[PDB]
């Protein structure tokens, strides 16, 4: 398990050194700042059915009464980039506030926890995430346990035994195809069936594909074995 | 999940083929290419967000030819081989409930010329520059996309959400689902025909509601309205003067000389850039609030159907058992299931 | 030799899970994977 | 004993009630004495 983490630590390390765009969410934050920037510096090159743009152009050619006219063009043209600008601001700072109210979630449920909800902390059962700085951003490194090389069994809901139904307690009844264990049910780990690892729920005539096989009582043969001691004590004494 | 991508051209909108118009156009310098740019960015998105909601799982699952799952009958949802898209009974259903206004598959000239001219909205649009633009997911994908949830739910429970499909006959999953909210497992094989029965009987109650109501798609068919109602709102400001002597910008050509017909024109530019400008600033706010709810679904696919949900109210009324989705006209539809 | 190709798109590849009433899959082993997400 | 577990005595408790608690061992070992005991008394007679 350390070694497959560490290996893992390791491939993010190799792709953070090998490929370029993967950090573009972020990048696309830049990008869209920087051209929206752009965008309005770029907009002062417009008449706006102006003389010119340049409003010393307008002042240095006409007087007071034809200059008024053409800078009301140019102050018309130019309030309205900044109201363009300043609205597209506010419909993305809304983006990027669901975006850090999200990374804010995920510090608290994926690093400050470990997450129940699917895929909330990455691919696979979470066992926990990392938080890593970004420009702009925040990066979460999520660790989960995935299962991995899977066998077919055949299976049963149910036990019967001494005419009584049998449930797993924890885990799942599978057979190899000619004995009949339980396994916790996310790794193959395969036990005797006893009434330590079930319990008991009415007789056999309810459940849909129940199947027949013995339960063992490790109190059976902890008495099993003390009804042969006392035999060896009863049969020593028929001596006198 | 989605709503309907528009493109505009700017230029088509405002100065619909005059090139005196065009010329004036020029003076507002990026405005026309902001507009594009916008549009084109909640185009992208509405595909993306279908990506979040939909593409959930890595393989397209199937569902086995014997449909053995413990007594549950799941034939209402499952897909339906007699029909050019494979989608469900209750699918199909969903596809009535909600009507639409192009789904952007070609308009072909013949096809909104004459006859139909008189008679029709988006042949309006067109001809002044509006278009939609179709879904890059099909509905035929998004209802294999939601064949595959549904199939892997039904064959493996919540383990192809966290790696490969591991099967698991029906009853046993329902009786980790009972475990997951503390019920014991022997109180669903003791009572599985029941179970089994009552789980039939509410999704035949789905396929009686939905042939019943009209409304209860209201939120889908909201979002269509609303899109529509943009559009045509967007159309009727080229009726506007605006202060000119005329809307008729080829009627402003047609009676002025080239400095009278500049004062004009440029009331009509002003008006219909505007006209444009709203447009889209009220787009860009509703493509936020279709996002936000496309990412409240993509977390309900992920939390409600690839798994079984302790959030209360998340997956319906009671405690989660397990969800199955249904692909729906620019939506989606969970029924959920809860142990009541 | 290459040229711009169009196509329908996969969607991704198709798997007949193995389901039975009663037959189970069961993981014997595991691997411990870490994925980035990245957020603004 | 397999459906409960064991905490203190019953004086800090607001609100418990007297009941029986089984031991399903009890009898399992109670049957077992009079095993021996049958045994006991059958091997008297020599
Ligand atoms: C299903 O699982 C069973 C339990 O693991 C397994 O049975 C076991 O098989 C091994 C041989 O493969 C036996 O091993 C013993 O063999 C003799 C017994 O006298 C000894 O000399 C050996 O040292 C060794 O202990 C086990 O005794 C046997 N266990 C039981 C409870 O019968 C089955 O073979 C498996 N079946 C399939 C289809 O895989
Ligand atoms: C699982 O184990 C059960 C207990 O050993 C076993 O139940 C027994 O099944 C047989 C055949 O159905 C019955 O045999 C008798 O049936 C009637 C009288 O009941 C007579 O006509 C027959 O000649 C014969 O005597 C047993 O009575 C029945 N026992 C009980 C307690 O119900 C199951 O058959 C086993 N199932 C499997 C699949 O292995
Ligand atoms: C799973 O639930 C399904 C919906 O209730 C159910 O499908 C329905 O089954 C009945 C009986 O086969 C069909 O009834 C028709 O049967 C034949 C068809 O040729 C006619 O001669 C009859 O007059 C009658 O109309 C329904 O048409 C059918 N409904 C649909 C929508 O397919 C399944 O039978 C249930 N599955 C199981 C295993 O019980
Ligand atoms: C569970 O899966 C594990 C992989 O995630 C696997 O571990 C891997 O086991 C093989 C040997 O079976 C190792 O291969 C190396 O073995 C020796 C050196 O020790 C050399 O002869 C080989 O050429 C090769 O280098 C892998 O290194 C090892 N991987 C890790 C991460 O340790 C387990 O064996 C699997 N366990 C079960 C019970 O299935
Ligand atoms: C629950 O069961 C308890 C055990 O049987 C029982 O406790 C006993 O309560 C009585 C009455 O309070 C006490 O009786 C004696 O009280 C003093 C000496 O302690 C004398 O003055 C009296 O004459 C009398 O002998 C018991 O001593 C006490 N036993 C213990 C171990 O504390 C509770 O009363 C029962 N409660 C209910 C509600 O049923
Ligand atoms: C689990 O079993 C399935 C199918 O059931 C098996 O069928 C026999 C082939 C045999 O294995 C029996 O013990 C089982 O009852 C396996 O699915 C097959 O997989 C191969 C590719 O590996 C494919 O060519 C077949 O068409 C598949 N058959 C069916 C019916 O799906 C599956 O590989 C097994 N899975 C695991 C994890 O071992
Ligand atoms: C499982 O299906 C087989 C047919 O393949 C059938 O004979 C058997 O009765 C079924 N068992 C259960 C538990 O449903
Ligand atoms: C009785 O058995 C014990 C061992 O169990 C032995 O030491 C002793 O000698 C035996 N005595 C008789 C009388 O058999
Ligand atoms: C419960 O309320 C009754 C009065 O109705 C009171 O006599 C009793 O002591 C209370 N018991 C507990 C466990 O609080
Ligand atoms: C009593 O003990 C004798 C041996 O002394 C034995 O043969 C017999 O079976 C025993 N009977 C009982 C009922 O214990």
């Amino acid at each position: 398990i350390a070694n497959q983490f560490n290996s893992a630590i390791g491939k993010i390390q190799d792709s953070l050194s090998s490929t370029a765009s993967a950090l573009g969410k972020l990048q696309d934050v830049v990008n869209q700042n920087a051209q929206a920037l752009n965008t309005l510096v770029k907009q002062l090159s417009s008449n706006f059915g102006a003389i010119s743009s340049v409003l010393n152009d307008i002042l240095s050619r006409l007087d007071k009464v034809e200059a008024e006219v053409q800078i009301d063009r140019l102050i018309t043209g130019r309030l309205q980039s900044l109201q363009t600008y300043v609205t597209q601001q506010l419909i993305r700072a809304a983006e990027i506030r669901a975006s850090a109210n999200l990374a804010a979630t995920k510090m608290s449920e994926c690093v400050l926890g470990q997450s129940k909800r699917v895929d909330f902390c990455g691919k696979g059962y979470h066992l926990m995430s990392f938080p890593q700085s970004a420009p702009h951003g925040v990066v979460f490194l999520h660790v989960t346990y995935v299962p991995a090389q899977e066998k077919n069994f055949t299976t049963a809901p149910a036990i019967c035994h001494d005419g009584k139904a049998h449930f797993p307690r924890e885990g799942v009844f599978v057979s190899n195809g000619t004995h009949w264990f339980v396994t916790q049910r996310n790794f193959y780990e395969p036990q005797i069936i006893t009434t330590d690892n079930t319990f008991v729920s009415g007789n056999c005539d309810v459940v849909i594909g129940i199947v027949n096989n013995t339960v063992y009582d490790p109190l059976q043969p902890e008495l099993d074995s003390f009804k042969e001691e006392l035999d060896k004590y009863f049969k020593n004494h028929t001596s006198p | 999940v989605s709503m309907t991508k528009t493109s505009v051209d700017c230029t088509m909108y405002i100065c619909g083929d005059s090139t005196e118009c065009s010329n004036l156009l020029l003076q507002y310098g990026s405005f026309c290419t902001q507009l594009n740019r916008a549009l084109t960015g909640i185009a992208v998105e509405q595909d993306k967000n279908t990506q979040e909601v939909f593409a959930q799982v890595k393989q397209i699952y199937k569902t086995p030819p014997i449909k053995d799952f413990g007594g549950f009958n799941f034939s209402q949802i499952l897909p339906d081989p007699s029909k050019p898209s494979k989608r469900s009974f209750i699918e199909d259903l969903l596809f009535n409930k909600v009507t639409l206004a192009d789904a952007g598959f070609i308009k072909q000239y013949g096809d909104c010329l004459g006859d139909i001219a008189a008679r029709d909205l988006i042949c309006a649009q067109k001809f002044n520059g509006l278009t939609v633009l179709p879904p890059l997911l099909t509905d035929e994908m998004i209802a294999q996309y939601t064949s595959a949830l549904l199939a892997g739910t039904i064959t493996s429970g919540w383990t192809f959400g966290a790696g490969a499909a591991l099967q698991i006959p029906f009853a046993m999953q329902m009786a980790y689902r009972f475990n997951g909210i503390g019920v014991t497992q022997n109180v669903l094989y003791e009572n599985q025909k029941l179970i089994a029965n009552q789980f039939n009987s509410a999704i035949g109650k789905i396929q009686d509601s939905l042939s019943s109501t009209a409304s209860a798609l209201g939120k889908l068919q909201d979002v269509v309205n609303q899109n529509a109602q943009a559009l045509n709102t967007l159309v009727k400001q080229l009726s506007s003067n605006f202060g000119a002597i005329s809307s008729v910008l080829n009627d402003i050509l047609s009676r002025l000389d080239k400095v009278e017909a500049e004062v004009q024109i440029d009331r009509l530019i002003t008006g219909r850039l505007q006209s444009l400008q709203t447009y889209v600033t009220q787009q860009l706010i509703r493509a936020a609030e279709i996002r936000a709810s496309a990412n409240l679904a993509a977390t309900k696919m992920s939390e409600c159907v690839l798994g079984q949900s302790k959030r209360v109210d998340f997956c319906g009324k009671g405690y989660h058992l397990m969800s199955f989705p249904q692909s729906a006209p620019h939506g989606v539809v969970f029924l959920h299931v809860t142990y009541v | 030799s290459q040229s711009i190709i169009a196509y329908t798109m996969s969607l991704g590849a198709e798997n007949s899970v193995a389901y039975s009433n009663n037959s189970i899959a069961i993981p014997t082993n595991f691997t411990i994977s870490v994925t980035t997400e990245i957020l603004p």
